[PDB]
């Protein structure tokens, strides 16, 4: 009975394919907007003073 | 009679 | 001005001074941080700044090698120095023979340390070293005087025991013993069993154990031969014969000699430490 | 069933001896602190001594300082104390409480029942409650403020205020430590608040079974407060 | 028959690579090609918790971001105070084979597992003083190798026979087991939602899974070797991967297919770990050459080092908070940078 | 400071305690048994006194041994052999009924990065029935280039000597044994390997290798 198997696994590679996808350009955008959008509270991409440290 | 110049070191 | 004999001595404390300022500087900042984590460095430890000490009086010895013997100090400090320069040696010799009885003992029962090891032990084996070290220094602690001349005063440390007495034979012996002849016998029977039980079954032989106990033991029979002989020579001798003006004209060369066993002792540690090449900067 | 049971009392004349044992179990007697606290049959609470976990550092109040001492054995579970020449001003109940101390504790959580001694007669930060007597309705709400010397915060920023409740005829529980963290019991009805050196206790939607008597104690260094009343 | 499935499963992979190929535009570094670097980053050492002392294999931080937890192959579970380098607690384990932990996000528990195919769960609020076995989770067929809270109730398990499952902790019963891969899972993350999560397995392949229903939504396959660390970017709209390969690459959900990658040439050791930073720029690395490296999750470039371990970077983790960075390493030491 | 001296005294404790179990738990010995299906793993370690790890220990002559059976349990060998390593020795045994699949293990364990400079210790099991075979059966069948004698001591020479030659490195020793019908004699071999291997481990920590 090795045929259930290769069913279940042409199932589902067909439930993978009717799935949607959208452009590239998009997706790089909205991740450099993101990235630019939260810039002023990333403490470890610029040095902090020795006044706010936690761990001086 | 009885000194015995000795160096530092011993 | 000053005689041949001399001369060499003056180089030789230089150059012993020079080696002496490295090496155990770098060797006890290297086993400070194995402490209370690795048995094996207290003793290297211990070594280490005993020759240390014993390597940084040197300019002293120079000054009153230099300045004809001159002591301007007092007599506090003509019965305090010496005492501790000695101290400072007995304690290298004791604790280069019991680290030999520690490695005979780990070859040939290596169950029992295996279950009876740990700080606890080496550290009660020093301070018996050094306990045994300032024994032997008691006398020269006690038994230093002061004299000096009229006109020409030429104020000196020097020794004078008692009026008149006998009593130097015993102590003579006692130090001659305690200081040359049990280290000696120690460190040569714990190497040969050995080197003797090493080489029998394989994957023991390394053909550097051999290397490192000659390295050891030659070194030391040749280097603190001369000043045992003429110590012990000049103990023997009345104030005023031929032979005392030579011995007391060798002597400085003498100790001079034997200091060098002391300034070699860190070099072996480095060369054949096992891999030690990066711990200066993993530290 | 965390239990702290004491024993020992009794009458003893002036200038005796009388040792009192606490024992304990239910819990892991190992790891905790001791303190012992009395007070008098008519005044508040007292402060008395107080034996570390793995005992390594005692503690002694000014008036017991010499006459007293503290011991703890602990694989037998029980703790002692040693009173010697006893004076007319010792009678009192004493106690037997609890802490643990480590990042995020809750110290003095759980008390103990107590024993009553009587006698035959023949630089400290003092803390200050405002009144000693309020009448409340059910339903209503309360207010509870006592105030200090000086601050009782830390560099750190952690300000050292507990708050306890004693009930008619029972030993007394925790409710506030820190002046901000709510005791694992107490209801949520229950608020404490304040800055510097002035406190306030808020009790909303107040029930019939709240009523008693209030203490502030402070944590800072090495006492307790005079304690307000309320009325049906 | 088996030959006209097989011809089915061929055309069906054909036509995916080939609507994946034509939904592709421009690439990510022709677009990223107008923004200024950041320029380089020294960051020190801060603290030094020595307190284990053999081969630290996991670690995890608190939501506080003051606590933390190590396991050793010792047989402890010692949670530290990072800010004064105090021991808070230390739990005795049974079997000294261990290799993951996590701490509950409320403070409350902390899980462990091993070679014993068993997660154990442990209370650090007990009435009586110390700490308490809770649960044994017992179901499993391979070894553990990741776990990860999702409240106090139910926990998903990674384990070494190709499945992964959700457990009831009030119960101890598997309530949803995960199966596709074909080789043994070494890795899984959480998104910030907790309503999907992807593992990587030693097939060099990962996908998307999905908590309420056990079905799989996705597949990605651009690595040539073993996976072995995952996270997800800040927003929870991509990921990346690390693997034995010597290389990273950064996926994406939405447009489903491979969008970076950060390789050199000097550089032929495996990866052990992988974290972003707060915002997302920044992207860590462990290496077994006994260093980490920070690159640019934008422009693919190295940004500075994490020399001082002593041997292989086994575990790393950032606050939640942005503000600190721990490592650990076999040569049994924590260190704090900043 | 404030009352946190009481949490400095507690870190202090719990150091101690770290520090004392540390030092307390290293006086034992730790060994792996590696080995074929089937071969005599359970035999030897049941005579000589569960889904996962499964780990027995014994004492003999003042010494701990710590025994671990990692072999029950079906996975990928690359993943988890890294957990094995800083071990004594390993005690690979080997029967004498079967083959090649052993053999390939056993060049697989020996020449592996982790275990470059680790002892291995060698058991040739079943030897009586195998020589009652090897009477009924010639021995060639297994090894089509063998050309010597069908007696017993001759081919048992020559199977220990197919599976010697696959060491590589000339720094390691393996110790192979015929482990016969003894009354437990096999315990011997063991503790000597151990003895030897900890005398030159003692060695080489003071510096003289």
């Amino acid at each position: 009975a090795s045929i259930a198997q290769a069913r279940k696994l042409v199932e589902q590679l067909k439930m993978e394919a009717n799935i949607d996808r959208i452009k590239v350009s998009k997706a790089a955008a909205d991740l450099m907007a993101y990235c630019e959008a939260h810039a002023k509270e990333d403490p470890l991409l610029t040095p902090v003073p020795a006044s706010e440290n936690p761990f001086r | 009679y009885s000194f015995k110049p000795m160096p530092l070191x011993r | 001005t000053l005689r041949v004999p001399d001369i060499l001595a003056l180089v030789i404390f230089a150059v012993v001074f020079l080696v002496g300022v490295l090496g155990n500087a770098l060797v006890v900042w290297v086993t400070a941080f194995e402490a209370k984590r690795t048995i094996n460095a207290i003793w290297f430890l211990n070594l280490a700044v005993a020759d240390f000490l014993s390597c940084l009086a040197l300019p002293i010895l120079f000054t009153s090698i230099v300045q004809h013997h001159h002591w301007p100090f007092g007599g506090a400090a003509c019965s305090i120095l010496p005492s501790l320069i000695l101290l400072n040696m007995y304690a290298s010799i004791l604790l280069l023979a019991t680290i030999s009885a520690d490695r005979f003992l780990l070859v040939f029962k290596p169950i029992w340390c295996q279950n009876f090891r740990g700080a606890g032990l080496a550290w009660i084996a020093c301070a018996v070293a050094w306990g045994l070290a300032l024994l032997l220094t008691i006398p020269s602690f006690l038994y230093r005087v002061v004299r000096e001349e009229y006109f020409p005063p030429k104020v000196l440390c020097g020794v004078d025991y008692s009026h008149d007495k006998r009593r130097e034979r015993a102590v003579a012996i006692v130090r001659l013993v305690l200081g040359f002849l049990w280290p000696l016998l120690t460190l040569t029977i714990c190497y040969t069993f050995i080197l003797l039980r090493t080489w029998s079954r394989r994957a023991t032989r390394s053909t550097k154990t051999l290397k490192v106990v000659v390295a050891v033991v030659a070194s030391f029979f040749i280097f603190w031969l001369p000043y045992q002989v003429t110590g012990i020579m000049m103990s023997f001798l009345e104030p005023s014969s031929p032979t005392f003006l030579l011995l007391k004209k060798l002597d400085s060369l003498c100790v001079s000699f034997a200091y060098i066993n002391c300034c070699i002792n860190p070099i072996i540690y480095v060369v054949a430490g096992q891999g030690f090449q990066g711990r200066l900067r993993k530290s | 069933d965390v239990q702290l049971v004491e024993s020992g009392g009794g009458l003893v004349q002036p200038g005796g001896s009388r040792k009192l044992s606490c024992s304990a179990s239910g819990f892991a007697f190992s790891s905790f602190g001791m303190h012992w606290v009395r007070q008098a049959p008519e005044k508040g609470l007292e402060w008395v001594a107080y034996i570390s976990s793995g005992s390594g550092t005692i503690y002694y109040a000014d008036t017991v300082k010499g006459r007293f001492t503290i011991s703890r054995d602990d694989p037998k579970n029980t703790l002692f104390l040693q009173m010697t020449s006893l004076r007319s001003e010792d009678t009192a109940m004493y106690y037997c409480v609890r802490s643990i101390y480590y990042y995020g504790s809750s110290p003095f959580d759980f008390w103990g029942q107590g024993t009553t001694l009587t006698v035959s007669s023949g630089s400290d930060i003092v803390m200050t409650q405002a009144t000693s007597s309020v009448p409340v309705t059910p339903g209503e709400s309360v207010s509870i403020s006592c105030r200090s010397s000086k601050s009782l915060l830390h560099s750190n920023g952690n300000t050292y205020l507990y708050w306890f409740l004693q009930r008619p005829g029972q030993s007394p529980q925790l409710l506030i430590y820190r002046m901000s963290n709510l005791a694992s019991g107490v209801p949520d009805r229950f608020s404490g608040s304040g800055s510097g050196t002035a406190f306030t206790l808020t009790i909303s939607r107040l029930e019939a079974e709240d009523v008693g008597v209030y203490y502030c104690m402070q944590h800072l260094e090495y006492t307790f407060g005079a304690g307000t009343k309320l009325e049906l | 028959e088996l030959d006209q499935l097989r011809q089915e499963a061929e055309q069906l992979k054909n036509q995916i690579r080939d609507a994946r190929k034509a939904c592709a535009d421009a690439t990510l570094s022709q677009i990223t090609n107008n923004i200024d670097p950041v320029g380089r980053i020294q960051m020190r050492t801060r603290r030094t918790l020595r307190g284990h002392l053999a081969k630290i294999y996991a670690m995890h931080w608190g939501t506080d971001s003051r606590l933390l937890v190590s396991a050793s192959q010792d047989g402890k579970l010692i949670i530290w105070d990072s800010y004064t380098t105090n021991k808070v607690h230390a739990i005795p384990l049974r079997s000294s084979w261990v290799m993951t932990c996590a701490y509950a996000p409320s403070g409350n528990y902390v899980a462990c597992g091993g070679l014993d195919n068993i997660c154990s769960i442990y209370n650090l609020k007990t009435r009586e003083g110390n700490v308490r076995v809770s649960r044994e989770l017992a179901g499993h067929t391979g070894y553990l190798s990741c776990c990860r809270f999702l409240d106090d109730n139910q926990i998903v398990t990674s384990s070494g026979d190709t499945t992964c499952a959700l457990w009831d902790i009030e119960t101890g019963q598997q309530t949803t087991t995960f199966t596709g891969h074909t080789g043994d899972v070494m890795s899984l993350s959480l998104a910030p939602d907790t309503r999907l999560f992807v593992s990587g397995a030693c097939d060099a392949s990962a996908k998307l899974w999905d908590v309420r229903e056990g079905m799989c939504r996705q597949t990605f396959t651009g690595h040539e070797s073993d996976i072995n660390a995952i996270c997800f970017f800040p927003n929870g709209n991509a990921f990346a991967t690390g693997s034995d390969d010597a290389t990273c690459r950064l996926f994406d959900l939405r447009a489903d297919q491979e969008l970076m990658t950060y390789s050199h040439d000097n550089i032929i050791c495996g990866i052990t770990s992988v974290s972003f930073s707060k915002s997302g720029r920044l992207l860590l690395a462990g290496y077994d050459d006994f260093n980490c490296n920070v690159w640019d999750a934008l422009k693919a470039d190295r940004a500075g080092v994490l020399a001082g371990h002593d041997n292989r970077v086994s575990c790393l983790g950032v606050t939640d908070d942005g503000m600190a960075v721990a490592t650990g390493s076999w040569d049994s030491f924590l260190k704090i940078w900043n | 400071s404030a009352e946190e001296r009481a949490a400095l005294e507690r870190s202090k404790a719990i150091e101690k305690n770290l520090k004392e179990d540390g030092i307390s738990a290293a006086k034992d010995v730790k060994l792996l048994l590696l080995g074929a299906d089937n071969s005599g793993k359970s035999t030897i370690v049941k005579q000589m006194k569960t889904t996962g790890i499964v780990e027995t220990h014994f004492t003999f002559k003042n010494l701990h041994f710590r025994l671990f059976d990692v072999g029950g349990q079906r996975s990928e060998r690359k993943k988890w052999i890294h957990c094995f390593e800083d071990v004594t020795a390993i005690i690979f045994c080997v029967d004498l009924s079967d083959m090649h699949e052993s053999l390939m293990l056993f060049d697989s364990i020996c020449n592996n990065k982790f275990f470059i400079d680790t002892s291995i210790i060698l058991f040739l099991n079943k030897k009586d029935l195998f020589g009652e075979k090897i009477k009924k059966s010639p021995l060639t069948i297994c090894f089509p280039e063998y050309t010597g004698p069908n007696t017993y001591e001759d081919a048992a020479a020559y199977i220990q000597a197919q599976f010697e030659s696959k060491n590589r490195s000339p720094n390691k020793e393996i110790y192979c044994h015929m482990t016969c019908a003894t009354d437990t004699n096999n315990a011997q071999v063991i503790f000597d390997a151990v003895t030897d291997i900890i005398i030159a481990n003692n060695l080489r920590g003071c510096g003289l290798y």
